[PDB]
Formats: structure tokens, sequence, C-alpha cells
DNA sequence: TTTTTTTTTTTTTTTTTTTTTTTGA
């Protein structure tokens, strides 16, 4: 019952090929290429999951040797689209037979495309055509002014069907080069960030659901797990079609084990540590700003000085080096407490007492010359 | 416009804060903040019909045995009082919803030669008249009222009202020493770099300003370049600075201004203003200066500047025309 | 990598506020009904118009210009439902560039397109009817009625066009069981305001206050006729206005039809309207809905930053600031002389000054001997137009040249129209098609970084670069990305054609001095070896209309050239890479400025972008039917067939040559409420980017700047805008010192930002 | 000597396809 969320992109127009796949028509159906996937199982405990419980469950899920660990697989294929959801499902397939799971492990651990037969014989018609049934109804109503209905609407007005399936799932297939462009040049980014920002962010919830692609790529950059060399020495920029990106991601070692299990937890950890320090610093910032009562020039000097003294490039570099990990296991993490807020408070926010009805600012430069 | 009762309560709070500040500044005095007389005067603008400002003057006896000496010392006393009255929550709670700018005290009326309008006097629009804020434990009310009419209570250098000891507070804090300013300046050096002072930069071009006429040493050779610039870009007055002598006039530690008065032709022949072409006599009513400063990546920047006596240009204001490298 | 950190973690509170601002349901009675917009159509004059509140929300994103305020917009787009818009086409394209550089953003249009602004609205009497506000305190209803009376000649037309269009749309789907979420997808070409309630207006300070209400008003319109699911959910618009409040201003132009005196007064922009109006600052609750971005990223100086701080925040001007800006002053005759500061953009505070400066440099370059070439620009007035309009102006006596005394600015894009050196108008009656036509000459410079002003249709004829630059294009397929993902086959056909046409270039490089006999011998030997696994020979080009064809036939040609480039790259080292490779689909000979692209076939038809920095090349004629989409307009179409219309050729940043179309613009303004097509102006619409006005400089940032300041007219806001267009203070020269001269400073919005920086509920992002 | 009068933005609907060269007085 292991559930997989999969992002795919065929050779050409993925929308037309996918619709033809749904209609069981042998006219246009390029073999399916799966290049990012998130596997999960429904948690049987009410509030049992902990961070290490989740890490153990995930490390069990992503088989270190390759592939997954379940017997039956419900895979929900998706495209880059919006309903704000970053992806959109297209079709759902069951994999219970030995041949079905053999094809899924092969296509999930190596990257060999899934032929139309394997999918077409395994559409969950009880739910697949149910996902887009409302789109069928809306198309019927619009053109007036399940699978037989889909075929009939395919025949009647092709232009409007294609336009509707391209407006929804708006991104669809952009380009092979686009993915290598917008999801980092590194293999770590290309696998892990594509998994998280698309198929893992909104499902797992948390703060990372509201973070942008550049932020998530930065978090991945500081997720500096050990890097083993690539057995084929294939460079990340030597990729032209999706048969290369898929092969790079599936036979990567940031995809089927500890790193694939630690990244979602590390996103949450980094954000928590960062917000702990930033929110403290902004509490101080807002309070001192509100009660400063100084001249306009000196006010600007304080606001810029304080934002520098807390968020300067050196302080920021030390902080990001304090949250960088060297291992995905949360109980074996090498991240250590960040010095940002304590250092900022120690030097600049220690003089708040001077402006607290003390007159300590005078005491700093008093020189009381009273000659007797 | 404000109600008088709110103003009087705010003035009581001001008395409290100022007396705390005074007992802090003069530590060996005895200022009981319920009997020490502060005197208040308001400018005529009941309903305070104030559309511009509530003109106030606050007079405090300097507590015995102290006497304050120096313009800067009273400047510091004023800063302490000003930053002490905006600490008492009562004052800010009372008058805060009314004051657009929280700055109340002006500290520039204490320089030598600067005048302050006395109470019981008007302006040529408002005769400063007393507003009585009786001390909370004043043991002589009639004396306090008939203390605002004695000129000694509102005169800077009045006779102090059998002195054994006397303590003269003649120096307090300095200027531009704010912690924000001193921290920001230090961070600038760490992050951006050191901008060498004018003297150090001039020292590279064999100029030691300790001796007299040394800056004129470089101003000499600089005059040729400046004249070459003007007789190319500003030619309609070309033959005017052929023979001039740099006269050192203003010396700030980052701004050396040398006047360029001539002798040739006529001793008092004024230098025609380079811009805003005027008549024969109006144009020849201007002065010229050379300004050495430090600029860019620590390179001595030389500027030609003018001071015109005509209405078209800002009268008696210094203007710049070109800045050349050296 | 640490640069983004502050924005990354400070935009989240912004995101966690816009969400509740957009998910706040209104009471049933407060929702503007359809009958409201029905009555608005019935109303003739904007006087009996009933006082009607149109609910809305705002969230203000202020910050220095180029403070990277776009990171906030970027995060908003990928997380929230939103319709991103722009106050100017340039700003909209700038946001598109900065939103597609991270993820997918749908084509970003202007807010004017979003609320339905069309051609005839451009010259419309937008300031006619009066209003005595029953106010102080000004009710929001009165402010909205003022902004609707201001734009009566636009609001009324939009309402009438939307209403009288008829009802199906969402009304249909909503009754699926009596699915409107899937309605904008199935029913296409629907207005983008029907699918979101968060409207991001970037550089909103370029819009006047009249627009704010207008946008909200229009929002409700487009959600009432269509009965959008948001209208059923009782949601209200939230206007995320992003812009610089102290580096941007909005101006209103009114033309008096007897004095012929076009006047331009200053106006209250949306940002200033929201910040400084006590009614809007309370209803919109700007205190809990304001984000100030405070960092100037591009800037890498220290004293330059302090000066920007004092100018933007209204801080007192001290002696030290005067001495700092003293190091920039260079004489009046030094800036204006074209021999000085080559490549530095020069700003003036008058359009006449720019018209003078552009002409002198033209003479300089011409006498000294780029090429100062002459190119025709025409105009087309009609007899009936200037007959009836002269009749209606209460003065039937007015000469045509006196008609073109000032309406030349009001006949096309003002910016280049009043900032161009041109000849004498030859107004000759060409009434063959019942017309009177004019003829002048807008001398340009040859091979300069010019910018496209209006919307032009670029037709790429080939690439004039290096072998390495063309290898790069093919390797990353960057060109294909510029054409959009939906139509990639058209981009792949033309590259295929180029590679099968640019094979002769290799053979010319064969004639290069300093090469061994056997060096060239190995060159042709490896050419033969590659032909063995492939000499031009007789390759069969072309492909059917199939997706596979452009990924198989092109794939061979792409791999063919790629290999071939890299093959001779190793053979001749860096020499071959730097060798100039020009590929065209036709015999293109360019003697002097005149070019000749022979007979076009429209291999790749696209649209030029205004932001794209093009380079002037030459005026080939080569009449293309692609630009000749001419259908009044036909009466001048016949004359355009008669007189060969020159198509000016531009070179983009990559180096691809593109031939463009001309531009045509109408003048329609009148006083008798009779908007009729008077005159259409055919010209080129290109700008030099070498000299401009301070007011237009607000829009776009510049590399090197020399400012010419007119004394007396000194406004410190103009000084701040002029000095802030460049990143580095090193490359900045000025006429005089704006800090040392008398300057009219208007520090009213400055104190308002300062009080905003002094409020606990305002979010400051560093 | 008075003496001026400065600056801006928006205006769409698509991607291929019939060639002509003596005229005047
Ligand atoms: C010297 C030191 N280093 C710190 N940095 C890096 C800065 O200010 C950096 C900055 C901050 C604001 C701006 C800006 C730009 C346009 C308008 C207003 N402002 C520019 C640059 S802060 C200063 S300090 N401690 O003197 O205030
Ligand atoms: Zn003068």
């Amino acid at each position: 019952p292991v559930e997989v969320t999969a992002l795919y992109a065929t050779d050409g127009c993925v929308i037309t090929s996918s619709i033809a796949l749904l209609t069981n028509s042998l006219l246009g159906a390029e073999p399916v290429y799966i290049f990012s996937y998130d596997a999960y199982t429904h948690d049987g405990r009410a509030d049992g999951p902990t961070e290490q419980d989740r890490f153990e469950e995930s490390r069990a899920l992503y088989q270190a040797s390759g592939g997954l660990n379940g017997d039956s697989f419900r895979v929900t294929f998706c495209l880059l689209g919006t309903e704000r959801g970053r992806t959109r499902p297209m079709f759902v397939c069951r994999f219970e037979r030995a041949d079905d799971v053999a094809a899924l492990q092969d296509a999930l651990a190596h990257g060999t495309p899934l032929q139309p037969d394997h999918i077409a014989a395994t559409l969950d018609a009880e739910a697949t055509f149910a996902l887009h049934a409302n789109m069928i109804l809306a198309l019927t109503v619009a053109i007036n002014n399940g699978q037989r209905g889909l075929t009939t609407l395919y025949v009647h007005h092709e232009v409007r069907v294609l336009a509707a399936y391209r407006r929804a799932y708006y991104g669809s297939a952009q380009s092979p080069f686009w993915f290598l462009s917008k999801f980092g040049p590194d293999e770590k980014s290309l696998v892990l960030t594509t998994r998280y920002y698309l198929l893992q962010a909104q499902r797992l919830g948390g703060a990372g659901a509201t973070y942008d692609l550049q932020a998530i790529k930065d978090i991945c950059a500081t997720y500096a797990i050990p890097h083993a060399p690539r057995p084929d020495t294939v460079s990340a920029a030597s990729l032209t079609s999706f048969a290369a990106i898929t092969r790079f991601c599936c036979t990567s070692q940031y995809a089927r084990g500890a790193a694939a299990a630690g990244f979602p937890l590390y996103v949450e950890r980094r954000i928590a540590a960062d917000v702990r320090e930033t929110s403290a610093l902004e509490k101080f910032i807002t309070h001192d700003r509100s009660c400063l009562r100084v001249s306009d020039r000196e006010f600007i000097t304080y606001i810029y000085l304080a934002h520098f003294e807390c968020f300067s490039p050196p302080r920021l570099a030390t902080h990001l080096r304090a949250v960088t990990t060297h291992d995905p296991n949360p109980a074996a993490s090498t991240e250590q407490p960040s010095p940002l807020g304590r250092e900022a408070v120690e030097q600049f926010f220690c003089h708040v007492r001077a402006q607290l009805n003390i007159g300590e600012y005078v005491k700093h430069n008093v020189t009381p010359r009273e000659t007797v | 416009p404000v109600p008088f009762r709110r103003l009087h309560e705010a003035l009581g709070h001001f008395r409290r804060g100022a007396l705390a500040a005074v007992q802090l500044l003069f530590p060996a005095a005895r200022v009981d903040p319920d009997a020490y007389p502060c005197y208040f005067f308001k400018s005529a603008c009941p309903v305070c019909s104030c559309t511009d400002k509530i003109g106030l003057r606050v007079c405090m006896p300097v507590p015995a045995p102290y006497v304050v000496h120096g313009s800067l010392t009273m400047r510091g006393v004023a800063r302490v009082i000003q930053q002490a009255v905006l600490l008492d929550r009562d004052f800010v709670e009372a008058i805060g919803s009314y004051v657009k700018n929280f700055l109340l005290i002006d500290t520039g009326v204490y320089a030598h030669g600067h005048s302050l309008r006395l109470p019981y006097f008007a302006k040529i629009c408002g005769r400063l008249l007393p507003v009585f804020v009786i001390p909370p434990a004043c043991k002589d009310v009639p004396a306090f009222v008939a203390a605002h009419a004695d000129p000694r209570r509102f005169h800077f250098h009045a006779p102090p009202t059998s002195p054994r000891e006397i303590r003269v507070l003649h120096s307090l804090g300095g200027d531009y020493v704010s912690f924000f300013e001193r921290k920001a300046s230090r961070n600038a050096l760490e992050h951006f770099g050191r901008r060498e002072t004018l003297t150090e930069v001039l020292g590279r071009y064999n100029v030691q300003p300790d001796a007299g006429g040394t800056v004129e040493g470089f101003a000499s050779e600089l005059l040729g370049r400046i004249v070459a610039c003007i007789e190319t870009h500003f030619p309609e007055h070309a033959g005017e600075y052929q023979a001039v002598s740099v006269r050192r006039a203003v010396s700030k530690d980052d701004w050396v201004l040398l006047q360029l008065v001539p002798v040739r032709g006529t001793l008092q022949q004024s230098l025609s203003c380079l811009r805003f072409k005027h008549g024969r006599a109006s144009r020849a009513t201007a002065r010229t200066f050379v300004a050495l400063s430090v600029g860019a990546n620590n390179r001595l920047c030389v500027s030609l500047c003018q001071q015109c006596f005509a209405a078209k240009c800002d009268s008696n204001r210094l203007h710049t025309l070109f800045t050349i490298d050296a | 990598a640490f640069l983004n950190f502050t924005s990354m973690h400070g935009v989240q509170p912004i995101l966690k506020r816009i969400r509740e601002l957009s998910q706040q349901q209104l009471d049933g009675a407060q929702v503007p009904h359809l009958q409201w917009f029905r009555d608005v159509a019935a109303l003739e004059s904007p006087a009996g118009l009933p006082l009607r509140e149109f609910p809305f929300a705002v969230y203000l994103i202020t910050g220095n210009a180029g403070s990277g305020k776009s990171t906030c917009v970027q995060t908003i787009n990928e997380v929230l439902d939103c319709v991103v818009t722009g106050a100017t086409r340039i700003a909209a394209q700038n946001m598109y560039a900065k939103l597609s550089g991270a993820f997918l953003s749908r084509p970003i249009n202007t807010i004017f397109h979003e609320f339905g602004f069309r051609g005839n609205h451009v010259q419309a009497q937008l300031g006619q009817y009066p209003y005595t506000l029953t106010s102080n305190p000004a009710s929001l209803e009165d402010l909205q009625r003022r902004d609707l009376t201001y734009y009566w000649e636009v609001i009324l037309d939009l309402t009438k066009r939307a209403l009288a269009a008829s009802r199906n749309e969402f009304r249909a789907l909503a009754a699926l069981e009596r699915l409107t979420r899937l309605a904008p997808a199935t029913h296409g070409a629907l207005p983008a305001f029907t699918r979101s309630n968060v409207i991001v207006i970037d550089e909103a300070g370029l819009l006047g206050r009249h627009l704010l209400t207008a946008v909200v008003y229009c929002w409700w319109m487009i959600n009432a006729l269509y009965h959008t699911p948001q209208y059923a959910a009782r949601l209200r618009p939230v206007l995320v206005c992003v812009g610089s409040p102290t580096q941007t201003a909005s101006l209103e132009s009114t033309f008096e039809h007897q004095k012929l005196r076009c006047s331009v007064r200053q106006s209250e922009n949306v940002l200033t309207y929201l910040i400084c109006n006590r009614t809007l600052r309370e209803y919109a609750r700007l205190s809990y809905s304001w984000a100030i971005f405070i960092n100037n990223k591009r800037c890498v100086e220290h004293e330059f930053g302090n000066l920007m701080k004092v100018l933007e925040y209204g801080l007192p001007i001290t002696e030290e600031h005067m001495q700092f800006v003293d190091r920039f002053v260079v004489p009046e005759n030094y800036i204006t002389n074209p021999a000085n500061l080559p490549g530095w953009t020069r700003l003036f505070s008058s359009h006449k000054e720019v018209s003078a400066y552009m002409a002198k440099l033209h003479a300089y370059l011409k006498v000294t001997r780029f090429v100062v070439f002459t190119l025709p620009v025409l105009t087309f007035v009609s007899v009936k137009e200037f007959d009836e309009y002269r009749r209606l102006t209460h003065q039937p006596g007015l000469t045509i040249e006196k008609w073109l005394t000032a309406n030349a600015s009001r006949i096309t894009n003002y910016s280049q129209s009043q900032d161009q050196d041109a000849g004498h108008m030859r107004c000759e009656v060409h009434s063959k098609q019942q017309l009177v036509v004019a003829r002048n000459d807008v001398t340009y410079v040859l091979n300069s970084q010019i910018a496209v002003t209006a919307r032009l249709r670029k037709l790429v004829f080939g690439f004039s670069g290096t072998f390495r630059a063309f290898e790069a294009v093919l390797r990353d397929d960057s060109f294909v990305k510029t054409q959009g993902e939906t139509s990639v086959e058209f981009a792949y056909r033309f590259l295929s054609r180029l590679i099968f046409s640019g094979l002769i270039s290799f053979y010319n490089f064969l004639q290069r001095p300093g090469l061994d006999a056997t060096q060239r011998t190995l060159a042709y030997a490896r050419m033969g070896e590659l032909t063995a696994e492939i000499f031009y020979c007789h390759y069969t080009p072309g492909e059917p209309e199939t997706t596979a064809a452009v990924h198989t036939q092109f794939a061979l040609l792409k791999r063919a050239f790629l290999g071939r480039f890299r093959i001779l790259q190793e053979l001749f080292g860096e020499a071959f890479e730097v060798a100039p490779f020009s590929t065209y689909v036709d015999n293109v000979i360019f003697r002097g400025c005149e070019m000749l692209t022979g007979s076009p076939r429209g291999g790749l038809m696209s649209v030029a972008l205004q932001t794209d920095n093009y380079t002037l090349m030459g005026y080939t004629y080569a009449r293309v039917f692609a630009f000749a989409d001419e259908l009044a307009t036909a009466n001048v179409a016949e004359l355009l067939e008669e007189a060969p219309l020159p198509y000016v050729v531009l070179r983009d940043q990559h180096g691809f040559m593109s031939v463009v179309n001309t531009n045509i613009s109408e003048f329609v303004e009148s006083i008798d409420s009779t908007e009729l097509a008077m005159a259409i102006n055919a010209d080129y619409g290109i700008s030099s980017k070498l000299a401009m006005t301070i007011t237009r400089s607000q829009g776009l940032s510049l590399d090197k700047v020399a400012i010419c300041f007119t004394p007396g007219n000194l406004r410190l806001n103009s000084a701040y805008v002029a000095m802030s267009r460049t990143t580095s203070s090193e490359f900045l020269r000025m006429n005089l010192n704006p800090l040392r001269e008398r300057h009219e400073r208007d520090d009213v919005i400055s104190e308002h930002i300062l009080s905003a920086l002094r409020d606990p509920n305002v979010v400051i992002v560093y």
C-alpha cells in the first residue's frame, strides 16, 4: 500500500500523450519517464511519529540497494500544475501483480521508461477517470454552448480539450533544460530539491510549504551531506533529454537512502533554528524602534546599524556554517547551536539599559569637570 | 489646539523630569523635587489658540554650590534635560498625542553672541507671560509667584541668589559621540575600508600644513591646471585668473578653502562670477576659492568654488563649479 | 547565497498576512451587486452617480528602487494565488524577467490591460467633471466617487462595453447541480481578474490615485457579470502595491483645444494616496499592512549610500554631504560637449534640452567621421478631421503646421516624439485616398545601443556573431526558450535552416593567414572525416509538421554543427572560436547602412521586447508581408504600398539581426465629446538611450550618468531620482551641486515613511 | 532690467503566403 507521488515528462507534448493514454488509444503514447518521486505510507499511530521515527520509517521506505520496500504500490503521477499547489495529478495506477512491481522497481531505481502497456493495463479506473471527471463535465457544458465520455469529448472539439488540459496543469512539460536550470546545477539540487519543492513540500506541510524555490535550493546547499563520486563520472551538465535527467536522478545516491530521508527533516530543522534567532532579533528590533524617541538622522543610523549588526555577511556566514549538516540522521547530526542572536545581543542589544531612564549614555561620555 | 489643564499637567511632569536630571548632573547638590522652584513662561498665541507652536521658556536655578561655565557645558545640560524629560512616562502620555516632533529643547541659543527672547517681552506676536506650576510641596506660594517677576530668575549670567565652597561645572560631554554613530563608524572601517584624512593625503604630495604657507605650495601648481580647465570649458571669462595668489581662508580637517584674490590690474578688482552672466558691475562682484578635499579612492580632489554677491545666485552662499583630480 | 537570507525569512510574515487579507469574507449586503453596474451604465453624467462603497484591501511593499523588492513578489507568485501586473510595459516585462528566472510566471501584462483599457481610451478626457467633496472627514464613498468622476470617460466606457456585450460564462457552470474552479480553464480567453483576488501592481507609484479606486471598481465588475466563485464566496480585492514612494511620480496631461497649450501637472500616485490619506490609512489599516524593504543591493559604496539615505528619508543636508557631492561637479560645457563622457547617458530637465543635445552630437560625429544616417518618418492627417475639429474648437482658423505645433507630441509615444532631432514637416495633401500627409527625418546614429519604445514585431533574419557564440546558442537552446514552450517547433525549424545555410562560412575561414599548408591540410582532412561520419555535399533539409521531425531532423543538424564547431575549435584553438560566424537564410549584403535581405519567407515570426537592449544596424527595405498586416488605415496602407516603407534593423544582445515593423498611432481628443480618428503617425519608435529626461529616467536604471541641472527649477526629488539611477557613484557626473544650490524640497511623504519605520506593526525587511 | 514655460504611462492577438523594373514634352 506504499503511495508514490511521481512527476513525469514524455518526449514531446506530455498532455496529448497522457490524454491518449487515458483514452486507451494507440495513436500517441510515448513511454513514461519518471524522474522525481515521494513514497509514503499512512501513519497508523495517532501522534506516534517523532523525528527519528520518521527518519527510520523513511530510511526503510527508500531501499539503500535501490527501489522501494512495499509489495503493492499506488502511484499517483503528476505534472507541474496549479489547482497554490506546485504539481497536479493526472492518472493513478495500482501495482499489485509481480510483473507490475517488477516494472515499477526497474523504472524507479534505474530510470528505464515505463512502456504504455504496463501503465495502460493498470489504470485505477475507479479513481483515475474520477480525478478528471469534473473537467470532463465542464468541457461537456462549455462545448455544448467516463472513459467513453473522455473519448467523445476528444473527438468532438480537440482544440478546447487541449486548451483546457494545458490551462489546468499549466506548466505541463516546459523543457528538459528548464528543470536543469531552475532546480540547481548540482545533482543534490536536481534530485532532492525537485523532490521537496514539488512532491514533498505541501504534502508534509510545515513552514517549507510557504518557501520559494531559491530558498529551498539554499537549504539544499547547506544540506552538505558527504559526496561520493559518480560511478559513471557523468556530469550534471551532460544531460540533454529527459532520458538523461531521469537516469541521473534514479541511479543517484541522493535519492534512495539516508539523504533522501534526512532532507525533509533538515528543511524543518534549519527553518526552526533560523526563525528562533531571527524572530528574537526582530523582537529586539521592533521594540527598540518603537521606544527609541531619537532624532530622525540618528533613528536611521540606528535602524541600519542594527540590521547590519545582526544580519551582516560575516555573522550570516557563521550562522549558516552552524546549521550545515554532515549527516542526515537526526540523532547523529553535526549541526550545532547558532551564535547569531547571542552575539548580536551581547554587543549591540546590551546598550538598551543605557536608554532605560538610567542616563548611562551620559556616563559613557560624562567627563564631569567641576572645579572646587 | 490643546486644553490648558493638559499643558499644566505636562509642565508639572517636565518639572519632575528636569529636577531628576538636575540632581543627576549636579550630584553634590540637594534638589528636593517637590520644593525646588522651576519657572515657566508661555508665549501668547481658557483655550490655547495655538496654530503654530506653544512657545515655552523654562528657567531653573543652578543648585548651590554649583555654577556652570561654558557654552558647551550648558549645551550638555540641555541635552541631558531633553533626553530626561522624554523618559518620564507622564510627560509623553500627556503631551505625546499633540507633539508632532518630540524634540522640545533648542541647544543653539547658548553660543557666544546668540540672543534669547526674555520673558515679559514680545516678538516683532506673543508676549511671554508666566504660567505657574507650583511645586507640589512649596512652602511659600506667594514667594514663588513673586519670583517670576525678578529678572535674576530668567538671566543667563545673573548674580547667584555667604558662599563657602563653589563647584564650577565647566565641561561635560562632547559632540557627535552617539553610540549609534561610534558603532556605525567602526563598522564602516571593518566592512568598507579606511578613508584617509585630508592631512595624510596631502602629505603624500609633499605638503606639511604645520608650517604657514605650505598648502599654498601645492595650490600654486594647482592653479595652472584649474586655469587650463576654465579657459577651455568656461572661456567667456578667461583672462581673469592669469595672476592670482592663493589666500588661505578656511581650514576644516577635511576641507581647505583658499581664496583667490588678485593683485594684477587692480588690487580690488573683483573676479567676475563664472555663472549666471550679469552686467559689467554686477558680474564683477564675486569671490573665488579653491577647495582641497579627500575623495574617491583616497585621491585629493580640487574644486573651484565661488561666492557671488548678486540676487540670481544664492547670496553669500558657496557654490561649486568643477572638481579636478590631483 | 547568504544574500537572499533576510528576504527569505522576512517575506514569510508578508505572506502570512496577504493570505488572511485575501480570505476575508464580506457581509452579504456589502458586496457590490450587478444592478449597481447596470445603473452606472444608465447614468450619463457622473453627478447623479449614487454614493457606493466598493470594498477592497491593500498591502504596501515599499523600499528603495532596486532594493530587490522583487524577491517579495517572487515569493508571493509561487505560494499565493495572484495576478501580477505592472504600471508600465517596461516594468511588467522586468517583473516577467525576474519571475521566469525562478519559476513559471504567466505572461505579465499591465494593469490597464487587466481592467480592459483599449486603444480609444488612450486619448480620453480624463479630468473634465468637477466634484465638491462632501467631506472633511472624507468618507471612502466620496473618495471613490471622486476617482470615478475623474475617470468617467473611462469607467463609463468600460462598464458599457462589459455590460452591453450581452449569461453563460461561470453562470452556466455554477448550476452544475442547480465546478467554477475549472471554469477559467475550460472557458478560455476569460479576464484574468476572474480567477484571483490578490492583484500585485509593481511600480504602482507610476499610477495616479484615480486608478486605485478604478482597479477595485473594475475588479467587482468582472466578478459580477461572470458571477465568479470568488463573488459567491464574498471575497474582496487586495491590491499588493509594490513601488518606490520617493523615487516615482505620476503626472496628468490636459490639452486645451484653443490655446493649444498642453499642460502637465503633478498628481497623487497610488502609493502617496494610500500612505497620506487618513481615510485610506484607516480603512485599509496600513499600519498592519505595510512592508518596507530597506537595502540597496546594487550599491557597493559607503558615502553614496549615506547620501541616498539622507535624500530618501528627508534628513537634514549637512556640510559633509555638500563636500561629497562636490567631487562630481563638472562644467556645463563639459557634459553638453559630445566629445566628453562617451557612452554616458545624459539627463536633462527639459525635452527641448534633449532635442538640442542630440542634434549637436549628430553634427559632431558627422563632421569628425558610427554613421549619422537619415531615415524617413511620416504623418497622415485628413481634411475632414481638421475641418470638423477646427469647426468645433470655436476657432475655424488654424493652420496645419500650427496643428502640428504641439499635437506632434500627442500623436504618438511622447517620449521619443519630443526627444528626437528631426527635419521640417512636409505637409502635402495626398487626398488621393482623401488625406493630407507630412514628411520629416529623424536622424539616428549607426550601431548604437538603442531601445524599442512601442510594441514591434521582430523577424530574425540570422546571427552575426562568432562560431563559439552560435555553438553556445545550440548547446543550451536559449533561443528556443525565448520563443516560449508551446511553439518550440517553429524555433527548431529556423535553426535547422540556418545550420544548412551557414555551412559556407567554414570554407571562408579556410582562407586565414598564419596557417601552415598542412595545418589547412588537416583542417580539410578532418572536414572530410566528419563528412564520413555525417563539405556541404547535398544534405536534404526541411521537415513535415510533426513534433518528432523537429526532434530528429533538427537533432541531426544541431549535433552536426555542435560537433563541427567543436571539431575545428580543437583544430584552430581559440582562433576558430573567435572567428566571426554569420548565418542567414538569404544572401544578406550590408554595404554601409543599407542592408539587403532579398525576398523574405517569414521563417520565424516573433515580437520584439521593449526591455531587450537592441543595436541599430541599418534600414533594409525588403518589403515583408509579415509587417504588412495593414487592413483610414487602408487609405494609408495604399500609400505605404506606394512609398516603400523602410524597416529598421536591430541587433539584440546575443547578436541576432532582426527586422522590425513600423509604428502607427492615432490622435482622437476633442472637446465636443466626439472622439474621431484624426491623424495616424507612421514612424519607427526607437530611442537612443544616450540622452533622456529625468522624469523618464525614473522608469529604468542606467549604467553611467551625467546630469544637467537647470538652476531655479531644482527639486531635490529630481536630484535624488537622477543620482540614484546608477549603481556606483564613481561613474556619475553632474552640472552643479544640487545640495549647494537653492532646491525646493518636498519632504511630506518622507516623514510618512519615517513614521512608518517608527511603527511596531510595519514589517521592515533588510 | 524683468523673465518665463518640467517631468510620464497605458493603446494585441499571433506564428505563412501571388514580384517587378523608359519616362517624359
Ligand atoms: C558602513 C556600515 N556598513 C553597513 N552597510 C553594509 C550598509 O549600510 C549598506 C547600505 C544600507 C542602506 C543603503 C541605502 C540605499 C538607498 C537608500 C538608502 N539606503 C545602502 C547601503 S551599515 C553602515 S553603518 N554601521 O555606518 O550604519
Ligand atoms: Zn554669481
